[PDB]
């Protein structure tokens, strides 16, 4: 999988190689993580209020909640969120 | 030719920091954005690599004024280039001289032409000194209904009073009479020195029948300066620009030639160095008077910028790199005029009861794009939430055609296909 | 309160002016009716279904139930609808 | 035929679902997130997309028809880029 290069995740590997390809595949299906509020990545945002996580020392983002539906067709809710200005609708 | 840069960042929000972000993006250069705690939902930080919050105990409009924070945020992301935009820290000539005291350059004139400009009395000395007939009246500041009797028996009854301290409308009141002449001097000074500071009021005529031309002046560092064109914003609610039209609507070319002549001239004696703007004013038998100079780039360049089809942004930034117009591109035989193209602000204003600011939450929004449309969405989204702190533009609509009725009708169906609701 | 005055609305008003105004302020402040179903008008739609309403013979606009936010501020709710083919938000 | 003239060079490009990986076989799903990418020299002319869009999988495949226009081919190419850049469809 993938093509980076690095000594350090194959030692990784060589100690432990099944919990180093459950934790790679996390990490390329999650994006980058440890970048969230304790709390935040914890419980996840409380309904209606605007939080805030940083990403970079000039990538920040604030998120707010807005409602979650109820399951559509396949047992899939719709959860609706705000970006900084924006909404999201995710499936 | 010299050195260039690697990052810039923006001190502004809004239309503003989304051209500039666009344009730096086309050079491929690094983005760095600010914003205040209270301007924390807007769009303009999301198209931005970098984002700092500044002013965290300040007011929401002054947040954005403040010099310090400002140049420490520039010092600590190694920052090559600041770019001013319109209307913060822009006319403001000590932040280019901190900016320049701290090794980073400045995106406009040196801070000694913005101290020339600014101030009217300057400004109206230099005009004079070659060509350029200024409006009559008054050279120094008047504080006494006296000598504003002399100088309304002189030249003529019908008088304005112009004040100091702002250049916006301030007591815009015309007198017709004398009864009424002494009351509103007293009503008129005695608000100049209340609500303003300095009581520097002017005596002046009132054209009748004003139309105002503007002119795009271009430079650079080699002293070769380059105009763009012509516009007309002569449609004024009260004091303030509605709409814009691109070419001259019906212009004598001697008076096209002349007022561009002049303008270049007044340009070249300051040794104007950067995008900038010079107004005029016309009557009706003829007469070109002069008003006054900006030393920023105007929001209604975008209409002037599809005539000539030249990026003003990207040439603003090759001009501050060092690079000379010749090797640009960019002469005065070079371009020419193509079309028409015509501009509306679209504003939250009741237009019904005194174009009163309207707040709320945007519930439907909806956009328009055809053949010779162009967007700029400033800060207009499904669920925004519209501020009384700041400005009240929504977006920025710009209509191009070949003629001036084709633009007026594309204008027409752009609006009519908008939906806003709430 | 007039905007649309024929000599029969002058005989409405001359049986009853203020059964008329009550009605002509609810309708305008709340827009156009009849068209609109017996469900609809009465009753109104439910989340998870699509209806029709017919304004008018030219048109005919979807209308999609996607779900309803809670009270927070000002008492002004918000609630996400779709016409055919957009999202909806009103205050 | 005398007063038709060339001015400038545009480049034409079609946002479509499909996989430039395995086959260029197209895909189906919900759009969650859509954001416009408006510039100087940028045309846009949006068939379906928006918030919470479906794509049929039996009708045609396209997106979004965008159309750069510049002065010469590089800069038309860099328009297009930076604007394609701008363009975020999620999911
Ligand atoms: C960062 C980039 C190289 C790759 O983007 P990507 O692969 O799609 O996704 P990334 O997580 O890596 O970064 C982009 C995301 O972070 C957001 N974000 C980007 N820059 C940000 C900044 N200074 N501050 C706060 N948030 C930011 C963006 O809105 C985007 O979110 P979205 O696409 O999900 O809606 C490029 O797409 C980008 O977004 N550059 C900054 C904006 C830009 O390039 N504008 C071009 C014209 S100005
Ligand atoms: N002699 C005059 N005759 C008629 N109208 C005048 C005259 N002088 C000024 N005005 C009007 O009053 C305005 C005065 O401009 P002023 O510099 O006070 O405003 P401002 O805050 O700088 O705004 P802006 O620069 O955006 O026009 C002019 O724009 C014009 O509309």
């Amino acid at each position: 999988h993938g093509e980076e290069v690095t000594p350090e995740d194959v030692l990784s590997a060589a100690m432990y190689p099944d919990v180093f390809a459950h934790f790679k595949d996390f990490t390329a299906t999650f994006g980058p993580l440890d970048s969230l509020n304790t709390r935040l990545f914890l419980q996840g945002p409380k309904i209606a209020e605007e939080f805030e996580v940083e990403l970079e020392r000039g990538k920040t983002l604030h998120i707010k909640a807005l409602a979650v539906s109820d399951l559509n067709r396949a047992g899939q809710r719709q959860v609706f969120f705000e970006l900084n200005g924006q909404l999201r609708s995710i499936l | 030719e010299y050195k260039p840069i690697k990052k810039v960042m923006v001190a502004n929000r809004g239309e503003i920091a989304i051209r500039v972000f666009r344009a730096c993006t086309e050079l491929g250069i690094r983005t760095v954005a600010i914003y205040s705690e209270q301007d924390t939902g807007q769009m303009h930080r999301q198209k931005a690599d970098e984002a700092y919050l500044i002013g965290r105990g300040l007011a929401p409009v002054q947040a954005y004024l403040h010099i310090p924070d400002i140049i420490k945020v520039a010092k600590e992301n190694n920052v090559d280039a600041v770019h001013p935009g319109y209307g913060f820290l822009s006319e403001r000539a000590d932040f280019a001289q901190a900016c320049q005291d701290a090794g980073v350059r400045f995106i406009g004139p040196s801070p000694e032409v913005v101290r020339k400009m600014g101030d009217k009395v300057e400004a109206r000395a230099i005009a004079i000194a070659a060509g350029v007939p200024v409006v009559p009246g008054t050279d120094a500041p008047i504080t006494s209904l006296h000598e504003a009797h002399e100088f309304s028996n002189t030249y003529g009854f019908p008088i304005i009073f112009k004040a100091a301290y702002g250049g916006g409308g301030r007591g815009m009141r015309v007198v017709h009479s004398y009864e009424e002449l002494e009351e509103n001097y007293t009503r008129a000074y005695s608000e100049a020195l209340a609500a303003f500071g300095n009581g520097a009021l002017f005596v002046e005529k009132f054209i009748e029948k004003p139309r105002h031309i503007e002119v795009q002046i271009l430079g650079d560092q080699y002293g070769n300066i380059l105009h763009l064109y012509e516009r007309d914003c002569s449609i004024q609610r009260r004091h303030q620009k509605v709409v814009e039209i691109a070419p001259a609507a019906h212009l004598d070319p001697q008076l096209r030639t002349r007022l561009t002549s002049d303008s270049v001239k007044l340009a070249k004696q300051v040794g104007y160095e950067n995008a900038g703007t010079v107004e005029f004013l016309v009557d009706r038998h003829g007469k070109h008077y002069f008003i006054e100079v900006n030393s920023r780039l105007q929001v209604e360049h975008t209409v002037t910028e599809e005539i000539t089809d030249v990026d003003l942004v990207h040439a603003q930034i090759h001009v501050a790199e060092g690079r000379s117009l010749p090797d640009l591109g960019l002469r005065q035989e070079n371009i020419r005029i193509n079309g028409c193209a015509i501009q509306c602000r679209v504003t939250t204003e009741d237009p019904a009861r005194s174009f009163q600011p309207d707040t709320g939450r945007i519930e439907v929004f909806r956009s328009g794009e055809g053949m010779g449309i162009r967007l700029d969405n400033a800060s207009a989204f499904q669920g925004a939430v519209i501020s009384p702190h700041y400005d009240s533009l929504l977006v920025k609509v710009i209509a191009h055609g070949k003629d001036h009725p084709t633009a007026a009708t594309k204008m027409s169906r752009a609006l009519a296909e908008f939906r806003v609701r709430g």
